[PDB]
RNA sequence: CCUACUUCACAAAGCGCCUUCUAAAUGAUAUCAUCUCAACUUAAUACCCACACCCAAGAACAGGGUU
């Protein structure tokens, strides 16, 4: 309150640079967190018309995780537009091609089915590594949380954490293992 | 002079320098400008909202395209503060 | 030491009710942004198309022109308000 | 346990046998998870309830060792599998796309070429309907089928 | 009843622990002190009541206009108490009532200004080979208010 | 693509010539075994990319050349 008119209004409608790690991440529900932020749908003086998406730079698209077997069953369906030009690719062969277009085709379908859907992919920033060009370093704000909690593994829960659980039961004193 | 804003009425250049010579005349220190926060530093829209302290306690922080625009009117939020005007004073009482 | 929100980041958040229960008070000033939380002040149509597409995220068809019917219909002394 | 220890000369070696924690909560359980309140409270996310009952190279061990309840056996056994595939037993071994809840094992699943209509489309499966009977602290239940 | 820390063990939520109406009710009547001293000293700036006019809340503040849809058989210029405000906010405190605020602590006022009708308002009905075409303009008559003041007492 | 041959003859052709790149071991559930909807290990390059007059470029436009 008390700005000017203008600063008013550019403070309001300015848009933010997110950060988003997707690794261990499954890819529509990193989607669905880039959806909302590109359409502006996070924001309480959203309106469609009125243009207010921001950007996200999702990292680590390489490290993305599918639940179940989705990594072997879910297929790409593409066509050129020749005769017999129609292409099945399943996820994994996808991911061996292009470590982007699955979390890119998860939040492309995710987006409403209009005319500012190119416009907000073109506020969505793929990178499948650790690597993030400097000049999108400098425009990061906030980096959201991720929406899966990455299960440790056996061998990152400490010493105390193994010694607090139990032994459940005895095993036989002559038995080979 | 309902709906509009204090420097819509009184035009002024270099708020900065007013609102120096005005914290000189309440024996208080000269604030420093100190970015808050940002985002898109590297875009073409670019926001910045600067703040100014005195003595490490901010007096008022106000946005901008640049940082010499958010700067400037920060000076002008400071001012308004000052001088009673601001956004939320006390209505007119008719 | 219970907050029901963490009273950080807007307004230091705090509820009551009276007396009579009829009535709740919030009481909530701001937060001011910490002097430490700060950092110092820093001291063709072709490719044009392609240059504002690339310069302000946005795709190529804001930037073609549209033709006189519709730069007719448009209202140049819309209704302004506040 | 044992070991058979060789080099010729074979001999058997009864070696650091451990032993389970001293008070069951419910004693006069059945199974070791009856014994202790875990009949549908753990996953295959945590694996220090797994590891107990994996033999060192990863595989299972049988029912009449581990005194389990039938349906328990079954419901490790499969934990232990969705665990292997999900890389949270990385010490198992005998000597890259990240998975977790994975029924099937991934290398003998046919890619989904005709997903049906909307009245006979073919999910995916994900995770085991043997953990149905969890736990669910959400509302809507596990969905098995994505 | 122990179960060992597993992840569907315990449920994923963190427990809160809400305070004793003990402390509670105290810590109450300490910030009710509080801001029923700010309303006393005069602290705040200008207001803002939520206000349940005709059949709809509207969020007024002093100095504005609301449109409202109906002949309210006043003369233009004649003050008005609008009852039932269920908000009322300042700066750094609001109250807000359960569902409406007390008539001693709130009064806000409006005056009328002026009572129009609306522009001519179509309704057509149309149904295909049916030869069925009514149409008919409706103007709904509607008066304006000024909010002139939103005075607060100090009743907590 | 036109050196020959042939229809033909500042050229276009063919009948003429040129070029054309799931299976193992190991192994648990079920201490043997067992291919494992058990885990582990093993088995796209090329191409293209800056007036006027004549043209092997061409319907027009375009293109190449004009030292
Ligand atoms: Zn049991």
């Amino acid at each position: 309150s008390s700005f000017s008119r203008a600063p008013q209004q550019w403070a309001t409608f300015a848009r933010i640079w997110y950060l988003l790690d997707g690794k261990m991440q499954p890819p529509g529900k990193l989607a669905a967190m880039a959806s909302i932020r590109l359409q502006g749908l996070h924001k309480p003086v959203y309106h469609a018309l009125s243009d207010c998406g921001d950007h996200v730079v999702i990292m680590n698209t390489r490290h993305i995780a599918f639940s179940g077997n989705k990594w072997e069953q879910k297929v790409y369906s593409s066509h050129t537009g020749y005769p017999g030009g129609f292409r099945q690719v399943t996820a994994a062969q996808l991911h061996l091609r292009d470590p982007v277009a699955i979390v890119k085709l998860a939040i492309y379908g995710m987006l409403p089915k209009n005319l500012h859907r190119r416009t907000m992919m073109e506020r969505l920033h793929l990178f499948p590594d650790e690597y993030i060009p400097e000049d999108i370093l400098k425009n990061l704000v906030e980096e959201l949380p991720q929406p899966r909690k990455i299960p440790k593994r056996l061998d990152e829960y400490t010493q105390e954490e193994i010694d607090a659980f139990p032994r459940l039961w005895t095993p036989p004193e002559d038995y080979r293992l | 002079m309902t709906g509009k804003e204090l420097f819509e009425m009184w035009k002024i250049i270099n708020p900065m320098g007013l609102l120096v010579e005005e914290l000189k005349k309440r024996n208080v220190s000269a604030p420093e400008s100190r970015l808050t926060r940002q985002s898109g530093g590297t875009t073409a829209l670019p926001l910045y909202f600067v703040g100014l302290y005195c003595d490490k306690k901010l007096i008022a922080e106000g946005p901008g395209e640049t940082v010499l625009v958010a700067e400037e009117e920060a000076a002008r939020v400071a001012l308004r503060k000052l001088y009673g005007f601001t956004e939320n004073r006390r209505p007119w009482n008719y | 030491t219970y907050s029901p929100l963490p009273d950080d980041y807007n307004c230091n958040v705090e509820l009551a009710l009276t007396s009579d229960g009829r009535t709740i008070v919030c009481y909530h000033p701001s937060v001011d942004i910490p002097y430490e939380h700060t950092k110092p002040i820093p001291r063709e149509e072709g490719p044009m198309i392609e240059q504002l597409s690339k310069m302000f995220f946005t795709t190529k068809h804001r930037w073609y022109p549209h033709g006189r019917y519709h730069r007719c219909r448009k209202n140049l002394n819309p209704p302004k308000d506040r | 346990f044992r070991e058979v220890v060789e080099t010729t000369i074979i001999e058997g070696r009864i070696t650091a046998t451990p032993k389970e924690s001293p008070n069951p909560p419910n004693p006069s359980g059945q199974c070791p998870i009856c014994r202790w309140n875990l009949k549908h409270k753990y996953n295959y996310d945590d694996v220090l309830l797994l590891s107990q009952f994996i033999r060192p190279h990863g595989g299972m061990l049988p029912r009449k060792i581990t005194g389990l309840c039938q349906e328990e056996h079954r419901k490790i056994e499969e934990c232990v599998k969705m665990a292997h595939r999900a890389g949270l037993l990385p010490n198992h071994r005998p000597r890259q796309l990240n998975r977790y809840l994975t029924r099937w094992a991934p290398g003998s699943v046919k890619p989904i070429y005709k997903k049906g209509p909307r009245w006979n489309r073919v999910r995916m499966p994900v995770g085991s309907p043997l953990l149905r009977d969890n736990v669910c602290y959400s509302r809507t239940p596990w969905k098995l089928y994505h | 009843g122990y179960v060992p820390k597993t992840s569907l063990s315990s449920p994923p939520w963190p427990e809160v622990v809400l305070p004793d109406p003990v402390e509670e009710t105290r810590h109450h009547a300490e910030v009710v002190k509080k801001v029923n001293e700010m309303i006393v000293t005069g602290q705040y700036g200008r207001l803002f009541a939520v206000v349940h006019f005709a059949s709809r809340q509207w969020k007024v503040t002093s100095e504005d206009l609301i449109l409202i849809g109906n002949e309210l058989d006043l003369a233009c210029g004649e003050r008005i108490r609008l009852e039932k405000v269920l908000l009322v906010g300042a700066d750094n405190f609001t109250l807000l009532g359960k569902p409406l605020l007390g008539k001693d602590l709130v009064r806000v006022e409006a005056t009328v200004i002026e009572k129009t009708e609306s522009w001519p308002r179509i309704i057509m009905r149309f149904r295909k080979r049916k030869n069925f075409k009514k149409k008919r303009i409706v103007t709904t008559p509607q008066t304006v208010l000024r909010i002139n003041s939103i005075e607060i007492a100090p009743c907590l």
